[PDB]
């Protein structure tokens, strides 16, 4: 861990990756997959199998399968300066519903009706149920304030 | 001394391997401008994170000259404007960040802490309290807040402290910070507590820089200046280089020694 | 004073395998996404052996044999508790019998997959680690092929 | 306590070292021009701490210029401060086996036997130090605390006698006096703020200083105020002081005694 | 503060920090050589042709061969503002060395060959005329 | 100066310079000189007067004039810590005291009254007896 924090550290140091074309990338490739709750293959995914499978595939980010987890997951984000590659979260009979901002007020999940698809946040349905987001990429700091 | 001490941080073996690789990288001629540009950015701040601001200085102002768009850079450049004292620079190099990228949320901070020390304290509220409202629960944001509101009127700062401290979780041991200059809480009693969250030394030493800057400010307010200039310097000795409250603890003392002279 | 707690030694190696990941990932950002395709070694589609054999080529200079088979023969074996980021991780398939990928760190490899193509994976997806058989060396701390 | 503003890296450093990268990452110099220009940029960085990279371009230079005791001595310095004084006193072997004329290798050698243990052979090389110049209180002080883990009175005679031997001029006599007991730990104080004129000067002193009121007290077994006494030491950030470095590792064997 | 310098004074200082060591460089070579009236190799040297030496080898710079004509390089400079890099110009015919910081000043001397003087140095101090900036 | 000093380090640290060989540069090119009290030119020069140009033309190094001054400069060393570059000195007659510089060797160079600038040894018995100080002159401070 010694060699390997060193090296995470500095793979992350370098990476200076495109947000928005990597998350396009993997939509274009998963665009209308079928819901299937507790799926995490292209025969069906749910919501938060697929914010998981894309951050680990495009950002080598690994987050957890629980949308309860994935909601403690980095720092949270007021509305204002949301930015492509943040989880936004949605109360949504789960309760908990999860995408992933990619801008213009524009979000891609995994949805119920239509699978994996790009929705706008100002569609009635989900600016009621809009919940809060979260920062996952983040560059990982020296040191702590207490 | 019958006190409260860390060993001074000392440059961590990741920082000076990651170093002595970035030199090895630059030093080819393998790099496109974008990476280049990236490796400039990132060994600034590690150079920022060991003290050593003329270098990281430099390093931000080539990968800017490379790839303009790195409102990460300016908002480097404008907090070492503001160690200077060129306020008057530094609200401008914040103003680009903002332009640049709306979001990046913690020059709002930046210029609020340099519109502080210009003598701007309205301009100053203004964006910490944009600040604060960002993160209700960051103890800094409200410790920043009321050192910009004290000046205005001493009393309803601290009422809004209060305000911030009930209305916060109160989970943040910097939540300590604050009960002791609500009066919460004593001094001594501020520093068992320091101790009792505090594991190891590094945590020590970040426990330290921070409080010890917010009772040199504390201290500052009463009109003791020997205090002051005590705590200011028991901050830096920690060498957390990269803490707002690092920087402006050297900032109070080049204030503090400036008025001594004559 | 404990960066001197490590010699001079560990210190020139810690420099010369502090990019390791990094370069594995650089070789991911330009084929990620690259189909399978068996007996393959292009960006048309390439096998799990022909990305690990070019990755090693390219990134490290480091030679390595065509088929899983003659791989997983290189270098030294590896527990799961001492994987370090360039080893060879080994499943079975069963698609040929043999299957091959390149450790990253915490539980995370890549490789080229026969569903989704070249993809970074968790070796705790149940799927592999049903089927994780063994793990190799190939890549010494000078960059150099590792001793048996 | 009298605190001073822990030392900053140096325009002139930065600047430096800033031009000394740009000279290295080209590609015309000779292998001799090349080891000089590693080797000092070696002593700036330990000038700032930088001890990793400051062993590392020292590695590179001897790896050059092979005939070089100057590296060989840092080297064996940076083997001190990680406790690995066998290895040290090696180091050291090889600075006098091409220079016998290098002064410092006999106090470096001397500190580390000291810290080794080797208390009889540690007297050899500081004494041979002390007899180059009687008038460094430092080379009295360093005797002093060697000889005083054999015979802690006779010691402190025999550095009494450093004392009137010589001209009792450089400021650290007065830590000498105060071993000695002819002032109290107050009034060494209030000569160390006397003396000093800068910020630069006044860390310098409350560095050496408050490394040898933190050995004193170590010698009663309060390791509360030495513990506090070495941090107060390390502060100041005069990153290549003997009682900086040496501060370090007190607090290290502090650190593993606590800890256990 | 470090950072009173601004980046612009700072990669200043790091563009001429080496200006010193470059004449310095010059003179390890150049050292002890004699003096002669129209001459320019390490045989014999006058003042104005180690100069325009000095300029070209360290600071591809190509200044002429006279004093005379040296004396109008650049920009002038008075006692108060000398550089590392300067000339500096005395009545002797008149003579032409290179300031070096601290008072001193290096040149080729009648008498003594490529020397290091002080301009305190009495017979220097009263002879001394103007000075030249002559690096961008 | 901010520059100048920066300039005067780098030359410094730079500058790895051959003591014994820039000396014998100097005496090579001053031996035979003649002697003469205060004087500073090939045409004569005393023991100080030649310490004094020599320090300057060859290290840059500033020395004053006065031998009384000249022997409180650097620290003083003990005869057996001799290294080449350091002044030796010895008790003031008929010309003051008399300097000169240590070449190793048992060797010093120096303006003398009787032959003009020459190499001696330490160990001719007029300089045994009359011996008396060195002094380093070359090369964060403790307090």
């Amino acid at each position: 861990s010694s060699l390997q924090a060193s090296q995470d550290e500095f793979e992350n140091l370098v990476r200076n990756v495109d947000v928005k074309s990597r998350i396009m990338d993997q939509y274009a490739d998963w665009k209308g997959v079928r819901y299937r709750l507790g799926g995490s293959t292209k025969k069906g995914i749910d919501c938060s199998g697929f914010v998981q499978r894309t951050f680990r595939e495009q950002f080598g980010l690994e987050l957890p399968r629980s949308t309860y987890e994935q909601q403690e997951m980095g720092k949270s984000v007021s509305r204002s300066n949301l930015r492509t590659g943040d989880l936004v979260l949605f109360r949504a009979s789960t309760g908990r519903h999860v995408g992933i901002y990619i801008g213009n007020n524009q979000f891609v999940h995994a949805s119920t009706s239509s699978g994996v698809i790009i929705s706008s946040m100002n569609e009635p349905y989900w600016k009621k149920r809009y919940n809060e987001a979260r920062r996952v990429l983040s560059r990982s700091h020296h040191h702590h304030h207490h | 001394k019958s006190e409260v001490l860390a060993v001074p941080l000392q440059p961590t073996l990741q920082q000076e391997v990651i170093l002595a690789r970035m030199e090895q990288i630059l030093a080819s001629r393998a790099l496109t401008d974008d990476e280049r540009a990236q490796l400039l950015y990132e060994r600034g701040v590690l150079y920022d994170s060991l003290g050593l601001r003329a270098l990281a200085r430099n390093d931000f102002s080539q990968a800017l000259a490379i790839r303009p768009d790195m409102p990460e850079v300016f908002n480097y450049l404008g907090i070492y404007l503001t160690q200077a004292g060129n306020f008057d620079a530094a609200y401008e190099a914040f103003d680009s960040v903002l332009e640049l990228d709306p979001t990046y949320n913690y020059a709002h901070l930046n210029r609020g802490i340099a519109l502080y020390y210009g003598g701007r304290d309205k301009l100053a509220q203004d964006d910490l309290l944009a600040f604060y409202q960002d993160d209700p629960n960051d103890p800094f944001r409200s410790l920043w807040l009321y050192l910009a509101e004290q000046k205005l009127d001493e009393k309803q700062a601290k009422e809004v402290l209060k305000q911030h401290f009930e209305k916060s979780d109160k989970e943040q041991w910097g939540w300590n910070i604050v009960e002791f200059y609500l009066g919460n809480i004593s001094e001594q009693t501020l520093m068992e507590r320091l101790k009792a969250d505090a594991t190891d030394n590094t945590s020590l030493a970040e426990h330290l820089s921070e409080t010890n800057f917010y009772l040199g400010k504390y201290y500052l307010s009463l009109g003791d200046l020997d205090s002051a200039t005590a705590l200011f310097k028991l901050a830096v000795a920690n060498n957390v280089h990269n803490f707002v409250e690092h920087r402006y603890a050297l900032l109070e003392l080049s204030l503090l020694g400036q008025d001594q002279d004559d």
